[PDB]
Order: structure tokens, then sequence, then C-alpha cells
């Protein structure tokens, strides 16, 4: 929360983020913008990119194509809030290992 | 224990287990995974046969573990249509009977067992088979039975709902077990 | 055109023709004209199978082709013509109501093979009637060709564009004559049924029925 | 019973994201529950949710007292479910208004076919199929085709004259047709007029008003006007057939978002609960939907039904934008409500307010003080702040007797831990309410322990108004009991400090692997040269020079 | 097989290798150095690099997609 | 603006709303019963026709002695490349 | 050289940035209420997540910096281990 | 679909083009409530159009003149889109029954071909009763039902297709190629 | 290219906010 | 998980028998049963499979004898699959062989069946 009377924290804007990018450090940037800010686990299907639950899709009705990812709560918030504007964000999961 | 199928998955290794051979570690981790599971269609996995080819390991930034993608062959339980197997009858129902195998514990045979079967549940589970063509035969079946040879037909595959049988087989009585064959 | 008729022709091409042919047929309805290479690329089916499907489609006068800018072949699938496969029984029955089984059987295989020669269909129906008969296994070829020339002179079975470069130019003339046949080899001439005549006859029958039930049964005869 | 094989894969990432609009049938397929009731809370003893309502617990719980229904969990382990609402009368869209008023000029209104030539259509589709197509190149092609289609008012396929398409009011489309000029008499317009002269036998006030009689396109006729368009002319209309479709542009099925996306607020001043404005607008739309159905069986005038239809179409239109201008005075609302577009726009938004900001914890800020008694990469941390901040670490074989002494000391004394986490069980326990002599004994390998900040830790120290990349640096932490920030005056030039009223802040990295990245790249000894010129920025202060 | 890439060890890869080795040591991993009593395994993660006893291979990817394998012991570490 | 029209529903509408009128039966005639069997035999001979490809999948797993039931007697028709696009060369 | 490689002299404005980059998400903060957002759903283009700002918004490790190269573990492993025979299935014994 | 009561009003508004909502009450002797209900049900299914006539440049739907008109061309062109979906549903239902009992029909046809061949060489009564005993009552009642079902469906496809020809002949007559 | 103004078109960011301290004395959380 | 071949490399029951006899023989000596559930599942599977294969009278045969039996079966006609299906059980009784082959009354004769019956009873011990 905002303010020191409500036991809140500090804000890290782009002014300091550009300085972290100029150095070339990426692990520290994701550690203190995603790990200590908002860390959430979300399940996504590869065939049809959508938000499921407990590793189970309701559009394709299949449990085979399923995976999990770490997405900040703000990103999932925006993704679930943009669905009311007649816009469906379909993600495409690619193999990072191969 | 009829067919062996090849599979491929990425298997992570704990960072403290860097003293054993990677081969046996991967084999144990993959034998622990697929022990008592049916995946979608191939059938019920029994055990792991061996790995075919072993690829390299990767260290992703942030986790510190090691991910390796290996191809392994596991023995699955998937018999063909015209196959006869023996089972020990567990219980009797008004719609067929529930006979199970050693590890696979759900077989139900439908009313299509004989030409004149009789089913009636008054107090216990009983089965009558009369046979009047040229003489009088009356075979009586009780709470427990054993050594029943039958064919598996109508193999079904159901997907489990998010948390109730993913694999189900029905059979026609071929050789009730004194031995009398029915064709 | 619209998704409904596209889905209808999908099932009509999957039930009558093969699924491999049905895929290439339904892919040719959404796109007006496309070369064969890009078609095989989009559909994803092997070249031999798409070639077989294209020959199957062009044999039933369902898909046409034209030569474009340099030498390219652009195909066009006409779904309005393929939606008339549920009236084949009505067509055969309306050929049978006035004529006899000869015309019915000569128009049965005419819409099952598309472009076909008359000397072949007459021999086919002749051997078929010989096989179904028991005592008299004799079918005059002249009696069979009489029904064909009768369909010809009253304009039920016309001639397709004959053969007059990467591709041959398709051209049609207004000379629907019947070449002199021999009964005991005439190639380059194929006949096909005219659906326009069938639609005109259906319109006349509908008008006659409407005026028959309108006021009197006698004025239908005059009209 | 046997368990089905279910395992998740981690070696996957998102590569591309394709945008697209869903159709009512897919909306219902994805939806879980259908609301039919307008009452938010049931009229029972205590506050309880109503089934098949706007505030239902089947889309996701919002509090710490009621579990979920779909999958038994809490709102922390819950994503959310959607619903579908059937609309009696189809409504227009506020963002897809320019698109539909353009499409109405593109295709005809009686034939549903593009107004182009066979040769020009081929020339255009040839330009369409190209291996390289940017988003800025398709922006101008639509306008290039629209003028070419609007130049000709008569189509070449059929022989009907369309006219033009213009908008009016706020959501109203009038097709400019049946033009009456003074050069040539048309049979169509004369038949149209004489077909109206038979209706002047009852009311004498329709003949002078007949000259302004035209075609008024309503969502109903546009619905089948979008369903009669051939699918072969869709690719040339600059519309991806895979993602979108000409049909699903009219709102027919409303998508209810999850309840976890719209939290409710409570004020402890007069026992006042206030739901989200989204929920109020949804429950207001439901009350406007059944009055049209009841008016049908009851029987009202055509104007009484058109007014309710327009009100239902306007209330859902202000639900997303809520900033539309040019609204009727009688229909103008007095209260100000924010919608989805207003959740996006604004300084207090979600794009540059939450995503870009993303404020983090485990930090502080305090006035700096001079102290030329440390090194160049050292900084003094107050004891009060060091007691608040905590660093988690896993216990190794060499970290057994180093953490046991710390947990034996306690949280009251500076060297010590506060939270203890187990190896398998993911739970944290306090060290103030429980015992410390026993926790040191029950210690195994792979246990997370959060200890207080000690000397020799990579800490980040920077000011708010950063200009260059040297405004943030990392130093070594040192505990000093003076309740103030202290650091060497040599590094005052990179921070551009004045040492009179400056308030400098400090961050503590949480991940051990990232602790090494701030020591090699964001190093005080390493960063002594400036990238712009190449001169050393840390030399001395005027006092040292003198 | 010929390497046409500079043999000098970049600081960008040095820092990531040090962080990965420190995080792996913090997971009760078999250490390959004679360490005495000291805390902060990150401090001794550099000790193994100074003695060239780090079993980590660096894979450098090219814009086209070529992979180049390099050893930490083969890289030149100069301070 | 809003008149006296409060309505509250608890049971969601039925999946299949009860219809009011039933459909009207069709006519019957010798032509109709003839065309029924005609279309049936037409579909039957279209299934067993060389134009209908019956080897897309051929998903065989275990071979047996009854090959006549697995495979079908299929022939090829005259391609007639003369009255056909010369580019297509099978 | 940044405004000289692709075409002519391009300026650093709101219109030239749309010609340089092709990401709608970064333009979402520059532009206004819903124009681009609705035209994106209308046209239906695919946004590639390969930008540093996109990696920070999404939460993916960025390419530039310390995320270009990839690490590799080294231990004892065999490329192709010996296989186990299949005594029953032999082609010479089947005569197919 | 609706009834003769509404067909009378449909033909009434077809005769008198652009009729008023207040004047349909005395022309067509129908209770006002049911008349309005049926009129709105006909408006909801897009069977006739609604024209608006204002008195000012702005709409003002409150103070405006609404009229109901009938367009047979649009109704014909829209039922031409409904008959195709009807045929599609009929074909789907006809193909749905063939895949439900395909194994049972192929196992009942296989047991008939083996006896049709042996009956040529010699038929014995016991073997003839053996085949009647083999196929059970639900195994022999499936074919009798599916035959009637597919017959009804194939007889309905022709009856819904002839309507297409009656409806596609009026669309092309107004169509003029220019 | 339209003659627009940088101030009204480009909305104020954290860049614009001039962090300066002046005397200016005298939501659901879970 | 991705599958390369579903129906391939069909093995017999004695194969998994001899694979499972020595699988747990060295596992009990080396492994100390650390994991509870992951190891108990494998133990139950192994025990049930071993009991089911021991109840079947097919464990007393060497692979050389199996190869000789396959050489004897590859001779006349029957089937690549029925060769292994007949090996899983004992064809001692003559009515059971009529159920093994779907149509054995028209394919072969009674004496050709009895000869093979004698040869397989001389092979399979009791
Ligand atoms: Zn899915
Ligand atoms: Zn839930
Ligand atoms: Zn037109």
């Amino acid at each position: 929360t905002e303010g020191r009377s409500r036991d809140g924290g500090l804000r890290l804007g782009e002014m300091e983020r550009d300085c972290l990018i100029g150095y070339g450090a990426s692990m520290l940037l994701l550690e203190r913008l995603m790990i200590s800010s908002d860390a959430f686990e979300v399940d996504v299907c590869g065939q049809c990119g959508l938000l499921g639950y407990s590793g189970w899709c309701h559009y394709c009705k299949s449990s085979c194509h399923v995976s999990s990812l770490r997405i900040p709560y703000a990103c999932k918030l925006l993704f679930q809030e943009l669905q009311s504007m007649n816009i469906i964000p379909r993600l495409k999961l690619s193999k990072y290992n191969e | 224990m009829f067919v062996l199928v090849e599979m491929v998955d990425t298997v992570r290794i704990p960072p403290w287990q860097f003293e054993r051979k990677l081969n046996d570690s991967i084999a144990e981790e993959l034998n622990k995974k697929l022990a008592n599971k049916v995946v979608y269609n191939v059938g019920l996995c029994i055990c792991l046969f061996d790995i075919t080819k072993l690829e390299d390991a990767y260290v992703f930034p942030g986790d510190g573990a090691s991910h390796t993608k290996v191809h392994f062959r596991c023995v699955v339980f998937h018999p063909f249509l015209d196959e006869i197997l023996i089972g020990k009858i567990k219980g009797c129902s008004p719609e067929g009977v529930h006979v199970s195998l050693g590890f696979f514990d759900d077989i139900l045979i439908p009313p299509e067992s004989l030409q004149q079967p009789a089913k009636f549940d008054e107090a216990e589970q009983v089965w009558v088979w009369e046979y009047e063509t040229e003489e009088g035969a009356h075979d009586l079946y009780m709470d427990t039975g054993e050594e029943i040879r039958f064919r598996v037909v109508d193999e079904s595959f159901v997907d489990t709902s998010p948390t109730e049988a993913p694999y189900t087989l029905v059979g026609s009585i071929s050789e009730p077990g004194s031995w009398w064959t029915s064709n | 055109m619209t998704q409904a008729e596209i889905k209808l022709c999908s099932l009509l091409l999957q039930e009558h023709f093969g699924e491999i042919v049905e895929k290439i047929g339904v892919h040719l309805i959404r796109t007006g004209s496309q070369p064969l290479r890009v078609i095989a690329h989009d559909t994803g089916t092997s070249l031999d199978q798409v070639k077989k499907a294209l020959c199957v489609l062009v044999q039933h006068n369902l898909v046409s082709y034209q030569v474009h800018k340099r030498g390219v072949v652009e195909y066009e699938a006409q779904c309005s013509r393929v939606l008339r496969m549920l009236r084949y029984p009505r067509y055969i029955y309306t050929t049978k109501t006035l004529y006899s089984d000869t015309g019915e059987l000569i128009v049965e295989e005419l819409l099952l093979n598309g472009k076909l020669t008359m000397s072949a269909v007459v021999k086919k129906v002749a051997d078929r009637l010989t096989e179904t008969m028991e005592d008299g296994k004799t079918m005059d070829y002249a009696e069979v060709s009489n029904t064909f020339v009768r369909l010809a002179d009253t304009h039920f079975v016309q001639r397709c564009p004959s053969v007059p470069a990467p591709t041959l130019v398709i051209n049609e003339k207004d000379m629907y004559l019947v070449p002199k046949l021999s009964l005991i080899p005439d190639d380059g001439i194929y006949w096909q049924a005219n659906l326009d005549r069938f639609h005109q006859h259906f319109r006349d029958q509908a008008i006659v029925s409407a005026v028959a039930n309108r006021m009197d049964q006698t004025s239908s005869e005059i009209v | 019973v046997k368990e089905q094989f279910r395992e998740t894969d981690v070696a996957k990432k998102i590569s591309h994201i394709c945008f697209g609009m869903k159709s009512p049938e897919e909306m219902r397929q994805q939806a879980h529950i259908q609301v039919v009731s307008k009452n938010l809370y049931s009229q029972d003893n205590q506050h309880a949710p109503l089934l098949y309502g706007v505030l239902d617990h089947r889309m996701g719980t919002s509090e710490k007292d009621r579990p979920c229904e779909t999958c038994g969990k809490n709102l922390a382990d819950c994503l959310g479910h959607y619903g579908y609402i059937d609309l009696e009368l189809p409504c227009f869209h506020v963002g897809y208004f320019r698109a539909v008023i353009g499409i109405l000029q593109m295709i005809c209104k009686t034939c549903c076919h593009i107004m182009l030539s066979q040769e020009e259509k081929k020339q255009f589709l040839d330009y369409l199929k190209r291996p390289g197509l940017t988003y800025l190149q398709k922006r101008g092609l639509k306008k290039k085709i629209s003028d070419k289609c609007r130049k000709k008012n008569i189509c070449h396929h059929c022989g009907a004259f369309n006219g033009t398409v213009k908008k009016c009011g706020l959501l109203k489309i009038i097709h400019e047709k049946y033009k009456t000029n003074k050069k040539v008499v048309d049979p169509i317009v004369s038949n149209f007029l004489q077909s109206f002269e038979t209706a002047i036998e009852h009311n004498k006030e329709v003949e002078p008003l007949l000259g302004r009689a035209q075609e008024n396109l309503n969502p109903l006729v546009v619905l089948n006007l979008f369903k009669r368009i051939p699918a072969e002319d869709v690719p040339l209309l600059l519309m991806n057939p895979e993602a979108g479709k000409p049909s699903d542009l009219i709102l027919t099925r409303l998508l209810v978002p999850p309840l976890c996306i719209r939290p409710s607020v409570v004020s402890d001043l007069k026992s006042g609960t206030n739901e989200d404005d989204l929920t109020m607008k949804l429950t207001e739309i439901i009350f406007l939907n059944d009055v049209i159905k009841k008016h049908r069986i009851s029987g009202a005038k055509t104007q009484m039904i058109m007014e309710d239809w327009d009100f239902l179409q306007l209330q859902c239109a202000l639900y997303i934008n809520s900033e539309l201008s040019g609204i009727p005075l009688n229909m103008a609302p007095k209260k100000w409500t924010r919608g989805f577009v207003q959740r996006l726009k604004g300084k207090q938004g979600r794009f540059r307010g939450n995503l870009s900001g993303k404020r983090v914890d485990f930090s502080g800020r305090t006035v700096i003080s001079p102290d030329p008694n440390l090194r160049i990469d050292e900084v003094a941390v107050p004891v009060h702040v060091a007691k608040i901040l905590t660093f988690p670490e896993k216990v190794n074989k060499a970290n057994i007797n180093f953490l046991r002494k710390l947990v034996q000391n306690g949280p009251e004394v500076h060297p010590g831990a506060n939270f203890i986490q187990q190896r398998h069980t993911q739970m944290k326990r306090f060290l103030k309410y429980g015992n410390r002599e026993k926790m040191a004994q029950e210690l195994k390998y792979g246990d997370i322990v959060e200890r207080h900040l000690i000397d020799g830790d990579v800490v980040l120290f920077n000011r708010q108004p950063s200009l260059h990349k040297l405004s943030i640096m990392a130093h070594l932490a040192r505990v000093k009991p003076h309740r103030t920030f202290r650091f060497n005056e040599c590094v005052c030039t990179p921070y551009n400090a004045d040492f009179d009223g400056d308030e400098m802040n400090l961050h503590l990295p949480q991940t051990e692997e990232a602790k090494a990245e701030a020591l090699v790249l964001m190093g005080t000894k390493a960063n002594l040269v400036t990238p712009r010129n190449g001169e050393p920025l840390i030399a001395a202060i005027q006092d040292f020079l003198t | 097989q010929k390497r046409i890439t500079t043999p000098y060890m970049t600081k960008y890869e040095r820092a990531r290798v040090l962080g990965t080795r420190a995080l792996q040591i913090a997971m009760c991993a078999p250490v390959m150095v004679e360490l005495e009593g000291e805390t902060d395994p990150l401090l001794i993660a550099m000790k193994e690099l100074k003695a060239r006893k780090i079993p980590i291979i660096i894979r450098r990817y090219l814009p086209d997609g070529s992979y180049e394998d390099w050893g930490v012991d083969e890289l030149i570490i100069t301070d | 603006k809003g008149e006296k029209l409060p309505d509250v529903v608890l049971k969601p509408p039925p999946l299949f709303p009860d219809t009011d009128y039933k459909p009207v039966p069709l006519k019957t005639g010798e032509g109709e019963e003839y065309m029924l069997a005609l279309k049936q035999e037409l579909r039957e001979t279209m299934k067993r026709m060389p134009y209908f490809i019956e080897t897309p999948e051929e998903r065989q797993d275990i071979e047996r002695y009854s090959k006549r039931y697995m495979k079908v007697y299929k022939e090829e028709w005259i391609p007639d490349w003369r009255r056909l696009p010369r580019e297509m060369m099978p | 050289d940044l405004m000289t490689y692709k075409g002519e002299v391009l300026g650093i404005t709101r219109f030239g940035l749309a010609k340089m980059k092709e990401s709608v998400l970064m333009l979402a903060s520059f532009e206004k209420t819903a124009d681009h957002l609705f035209d994106a759903a209308y046209f239906g283009q695919k946004d590639s997540v390969c930008g540093v700002s996109e990696c920070i918004i999404m939460g993916i490790p960025m390419n530039i910096g310390t995320g270009l190269f990839k690490l590799l573990h080294k231990a004892d492993r065999d490329p192709n281990p010996p296989k186990r025979p299949l005594i029953f299935d032999t082609n010479e014994f089947h005569i197919p | 679909r609706f009834g003769s009561r509404c067909a009378r009003i449909f033909r009434l508004v077809l005769q008198k083009k652009h009729i008023e909502q207040k004047q349909v009450e005395d022309f067509a002797m129908i209770p006002a409530k049911e008349a309005k209900d049926m009129l709105y049900k006909m408006l909801s299914e897009n069977f006739m159009s609604l024209q608006e006539i204002p008195k000012t440049p702005d709409h003002a739907p409150s103070r405006t003149f609404y009229l109901y008109t009938v367009n047979i061309l649009s109704a014909a062109r829209m039922l031409l889109h409904r008959c195709y979906k009807s045929i599609a549903n009929l074909i789907e239902r006809r193909q749905f029954e063939t895949k439900e009992n395909k194994r049972l029909l192929e196992k009942s046809q296989r047991v008939e071909a083996i006896i049709a061949s042996m009956q040529a060489t010699g038929a014995e009564e016991a073997q003839l009763q053996e085949i009647e005993e083999m196929i059970t009552a639900p195994e022999r009642q499936q074919l009798e039902t599916l035959k009637r079902n597919v017959n009804k469906l194939d007889a309905s496809e022709i009856q819904v297709d002839e309507t297409i020809f009656l409806l596609e002949s009026y669309i092309e007559c107004t169509m003029k190629r220019q | 290219q339209e003659e627009y103004d940088e101030e009204e078109q480009e909305e104020e960011n954290d860049y614009i906010n001039s962090y300066f301290e002046d005397g200016d004395d005298f939501e659901a959380t879970y | 998980m991705e599958v390369k071949d579903a129906n391939s490399a069909l093995l017999s029951n004695y194969e998994v028998f001899q694979l499972l006899t020595d699988l747990k023989e060295q596992r009990k000596e080396s492994g100390k049963n650390k994991h509870s559930s992951g190891q108990q599942n494998l133990n139950t599977i192994t025990y049930e499979t071993l009991k089911y294969i021991s109840k079947t009278p097919c464990r007393h045969q060497s692979p050389e004898i199996v190869r000789e039996f396959l050489t004897a079966l590859k001779s006349h006609k029957l089937t690549k699959a029925e060769k292994l299906q007949l090996l899983n059980h004992r064809p001692v009784t003559a009515v059971e062989i009529q159920l093994m082959v779907e149509e054995s009354e028209e394919r072969l004769t009674e004496e050709q069946i009895e000869a093979l019956l004698h040869t397989v009873t001389s092979i399979l011990p009791a």
C-alpha cells in the first residue's frame, strides 16, 4: 500500500529501471519486480491459450495439453480485465528447452 | 505386460544428487513417476524397460537444477480384442459380475454371459445357469469364485473429471471354472 | 458463400466423395482462385492426393480452371452447382415419369460420371439389362440410342466444350448434333445432362399444379 | 480406482500472442454459470450469497471466510470463472462502431456483396498476398478500398442502388437511400411514395413528413446483414478469418467477469457496504432486460418498446466507455461512474500505474549523514532498520552452527532470526511466541531461515531523481546504532547529494543468485569511470582538495 | 571445428556463472575445494573460480543459431 | 422512467422450451417411396465406387487371415489427360 | 545510424515509433482510450514477445544483458547406452 | 410456425403497406394484448421491417411515427439460409445413428452372410432356429428402429429441399446481371 | 503529421514528476 | 509427454517375468526404500505382477525353448499374433485351441492340430 502510516513500501519506477538495464543485469531486475513484488502460478493450455484451473481446461475438454508458469498478479489481472472489451488474449506456448 | 511404448519427458535432478551416475538417477526418477498410472489411451503402465538415447542437461537461471530430456520405453498393459484371460470373481451384481485381476481391480461382465442366465439378489449374491437341451444341467455360483476364463471386448476409455473409472472392460464368459467350455 | 452452405457441401462431399477430396473441395470454396502450389501448401495434403482430388472434382464438372497472367492455372469451385446433388433422385424420377427405364438408367450414370461418351453408356445399360433379364437377353442398341436422341432433340442432354501452350483453351459451340454411331470408335465427344431444362420443367409443373388447384382442373390443361 | 497420469511441464514459454474477439457460442461454452436473478444479497438472517445471481460464489470467492465451489480452495489459489447473459434485443458496440459503419458502406444492404469489379478485386488480392505485410501498411489499404467502393453507388453484380451510410445521435444508423431529385423520375421512389399514400387515410400528419422517410438500420436487421456475407470476400476485407469474423461484432451474449476481479468495500462508519460499480451496472442491465419481456405479454406502444430498447442499448454502451459525449439530457446520469476504459486510462491506471510501477517491499528510506570513517563501498545501516529487514537463507552443512547460535540469540538481540520455514512443509513460524532452545535442536538440511541483516551483505543504495545509470549503486552493509544513514563523501557526486535535506533510499536483494549480479556489475570499485566521457567521477570533495 | 570468438571471459557471463554456482552450493552440493570455517557461500563461489574448479560449460548462441561450447577452465580470467 | 414492473426469477429457463404446436406430417406417394430407395441405392453405390477413395488412413495394427475384409477391390478410371490441364502430371 | 538503416530520415515521434517498432502493447501507453486496442482485435495481428519492455511486463528473462548465452551442466553421462534385446520379435522368425 | 391467427395479420399487413400500430386494432379483430404480443414476436424473428418517420432533424424516438412494413424478398432470402441449416441438422442426425450401432450391425450382417451361403448347400431347421436365438431382442430391434429413422430423415431431406427450389427461383428472377 | 503539443498529447509520467520536498502540513486491505 | 510409436515391439509375459525377477532383487539390496509412496506403488505393482505371472504356468521355460517354439510355429500358417497368444497359456485341452484361432475348423484339420498339441505338451512342462 501507499504511505508510511499504513505500513507500506517504496516505489521503483522506470527512472531506476533504465539504470539497471544499462548495466546489463537481468536477474536482479526480475528478482525485485516479480519475485518480491507479485509471484503467482497460472496454468495455461498449449492448444488454445486460456486460463484453466487445477490443470483442467473448459474449452477444449482435455487434460493432456496443460502447463504451468509464473506470471505476476498484475499481468494476469490485466489479462482477465481485458476480456470484457471483446478481446481474447490467446497465448502461444513454445518449448524453451528445444 | 503386452506392449512397450516409447515416451519422452524433461526430468529435473535435485542439485544435491550430483554424486550418483546420471543414468541410474534418471531411471529411478522415471520409475517413480510412472508406476500406477494410465495416461490417456495406451493403457496402464507397469514398469520401465530402458532408455534409448540420452540428451544433454541444461541449467536454467534461477532454479539451479538440471533438466534432461531422455527417451525411455515403458511396458504398458493393452491387450488386443480377441484375447482370453483368467480372473478371480470378486462379487456378483444384477448387471453382470465384478471380477478383478491381480493388479487391475475393475472388470465387469454384462448380462451377455450365457444363453439362459438367472440373476436374483434376495439376501446374497448368486448366479444360476440352467441348461435343458437333452438333459438337465444346473450350475450354481456363489459369493466367491475363481478361475474364470473370458474374452475382453468393448474397450472403453474415459477421461477423469477434475477432482470414476478411466479404464473399463466388459467380457463374455468363455470357460467357467470340473471344467465346461462354452462356445 | 456463407458458412451454412459451406458446411452443407462439406458433408455432401464427405458422404458422396472421399474425405481427402472433400478437404480440397471445401478449401476451394473459401478462396476464389489460387494456384495449385499455394493450394497444396495451405491444405497441407501431398501433391499426388491433391492431384487425384482435382481430377475427381473436374471429372464431375464441379471445378473449372482458367489460364492467368503469364501461364498460371487458377481454379474456381462453383458451390452453387454442387448443392444440386440432393435432387438427383427427383431428376431421375422426372426422366422416368414420361420415359421408361431406358432413359432413367441412361441418366443415372450420366450424373455419376459427369463427362461420359454415349457409345459407352449405351453398351453399359445394354449389358445391365441383359444381366437383369432372364429369358430374352437381347437389347437393341438402336432402341437404346432412340431415347438418347430423344433427350437430345428436346434439349435434355447437351454436349460439353470440346477440344479445339501450357493448357488447352476451353471453347463451346452451338452445334449439338449426334454423330453417326456404328452398331455391330468415336472419341472427343462427351455428353452431359442440362439442369436448366430440368429447372424449367419443374417450374412448368409447379405452375400447372398451382393453376389446377387455383380455380379448376381444366384450365391447367390449357396453360 | 486408479489415478490418471497428470504432470506439469516447466520448460515452456510464451512466444507469440494473437488478438481476437470471441463469439456468443464460444462465450457460453467458456462460461460456467448463467445469472437470472437481479437480487445481489438474499433476504435471510445473515449476509449470504444468492444462487444464480450477480454476487455468486461459483465464479470465485473474495473473502477469507467462504470457500470456492468449482474447486475447493481459497481466493489466493483461485483464478476465476466467467458467466453468460442472454440479451433479449441485440445491442451495438462502442468500439466496433466505426468498423460497422465502414462495413455497411463496403457491402450492400440488400445483396450482401462487395461493390467492386472482377479485375480490380484480383489486383487487390494480389497486393494482399505478400510475404511482408506490416500493420501500418494495412491501415491505409482499408481507406484506399473504402473510397474506391464509395465512388460507385451502383453495384455490377445486381442492379440495385444502395446510397450511403451515415451515423446519427449516439447509436443510430440511417441508410441514405430513396433520394428525390429534380432531374429524373425513378420508378422505385415513386412506388415507395405511393405505397405510403394509402396510409394517409387515418392520419393527415404524415404526408409532409414522408419526404424524410428512409431506411433506419437497427441491430436486428444488421444481425442477419452480417450473417448473409459470403466467407470468400472476408480476407479482402482486412479481417483475419482465423481470429475474427464479420458476424461477432454485435453484442448478443454478455460475458460476466469473475467475482474476484471486482472486490467489494465496507465502511465502518454507518455499516455501509458498497459493491463494485461493475456489479451495479450488471444488476441494472438485468432489471432493464425483463421489463421488455413483460411489456411484450402485457402490451405497450411501439414507442414505449423502442424507448426501453434504446435505454438497454445505451446502458450497456456506457458500461465500458462511460465517457461518451453527446447524450440525451433526460438520459444523462447525474452520478459519475468509471468503467473498463476508465480503469485503463488515467495516471492511476493499470498499464503505467501497476505494471510499470510495481512497488516492492523489503526497502527503506532515511536522511543521509556524513561519516568519513568507512571505505568507498561501505554504508551504515541503523539497528532499528536492520531489525525490521530480514534475509532468508537455506542451512548448509557449514551453516548449522552459524544459524543455531543466531536462533539461540533471538529476535530481540540484533544477530538473530524471526521466521523459520521447514523443508517439506511450506509454512513459516515465529521465533517470538515459540521457544528458541528447542527450535535449534529440531534443525535439518534444507531449511529456510530469515535472519537479521549483518555486516557483509550486498545492499542497494540510491536516490529518487535518477538521471544517469550511476545514480544507483551497491555497497556492503554495516550495522551502526545511531538511527541515521551514513556513507563516504567520495560517492556523493554520483548521487548528486546536497547533505542538507536529501532523503535517500535503500533496497535489500532477496534471491542469493541475484546477490552476485549486483556485486560484479553494480560494483563501487568497478563503476568509477563514466560511460559518457570516460573520466573518473569519484575523486574528492572541496574540503579534501583544500 | 574452429572457434572465432574472443577467449577472454566476459563479466556478464562471469557474474551469472558465479551466481549459479553460489545458488547450487547453497543447496548442499558436493564442494570441490578445501574450504575452512566461513559463512556466505557466495564468497567461496569465487574461490573455486580463482582455482578453476567449477564444472560448468558456457553455451554461446549465435544470431543464426550456432552453438559454441566453452569451458570455465578454458576461459582466461584476469583481474 | 421505471413503472411498476418488478420481476424476479429463481429457476433458470429450461434448456428445451416447451413448444406449442407440433410439426405437420409429409405426403406419401409412389414417387416418394421410389425416390427414397433410389437415393438409398445411390448412396450405396457411391460408397462402393472407384471415385470414393477407401485408403486414406489404413490404420492397421495386427494382420490376420481375413484380408478380404480389411482391403477392398478398387480400380482406377481413365484419367483423360488430353481434355485436362497439361500442368497436372500424375 | 538508427534512423538511417531502414528507409529515409525517420524522426523520434509517436508516428515514427510506430514505423520503427511493431508492438501494440508499448503503444498502448502512448496512444489514447481505445482506438488501437479495438483496431488490434479487429485486424487480428500477432504480437511477438521479444521486447525488453514486454519481457518486464510479462515476466520473461530479457535477451539483452546476462540472458543472451545459455549455461550447460557437466557430469558423467553416456550418449547412447546399450539396448536390451527383444527375444520374441525377430523378423527372420516371422516370415511376413 | 405461429398459427393461422398470426397468418391473418401477416396477410393484412402485406395487403395494406406501412400500416399504423393503432389502426391494426380495429381492422384485425384481435384483442390488443395478444395482438401486440404476436406483433412483437414477429418483429423479434425478423419477418417484417419497422420504419420510423420523425418531425425534426434529430431522431426523438419518443415523438416519432412508427410503421410496420413487409418485405417478402428479405424473408425469402433469410428462409433460404434456414433451410440449409435444417438440411445440415438432418444430415448430422442421420450420420449420428450410423456410428452408434455400427459394430452391432456389422456383426449381425456377418452372421447372415455365412448362413445365406450354407442354405444353398443344405438347410436344417435346428440351424435356422440357432440364428433366431443368436440375435437377441435388443440386438434385432436396433435395425428395425434405425431403418425407420433413416427413412424418415431421408424423406424429410427431399421435402425441405423442394422448398429450396421453390425459394431459389424467386431470388434469381429479380437478379439481373449488369 | 499533425501540429500537436507534447504536453497535452503525451501524458505526464514519473519523468515529469519533479521530486522536491515542501512543507505541506496542516481502499480495502487484506 | 510425446509418443513416437504406440503399437510396436509386442513382447510376451515371460519377458516381463524375467525382467521383474532381478529388478527388485538388486533394488532391495541397494535401495533402502527412502520414499514411502513412490516406492510402495512400485512395490505393489511388482508384487501383483509377479504373483499373477507365477500363478500362470509359463515361468519354467528358457528363451532358447521359446525360440525353438517360434521356429516350430513359423512353419505352417497360423498367425504372427496367435503364435504368441497361444504361448501365454497351455493349449493342452483341444477345445481351447478352437477358441484361440477365430476360425480353426475350416483352416486346418484335427490331426494337424493334435500333432502340434503333442509337440507343445512335450515342450511346456507341468
Ligand atoms: Zn485448452
Ligand atoms: Zn475456483
Ligand atoms: Zn449487390
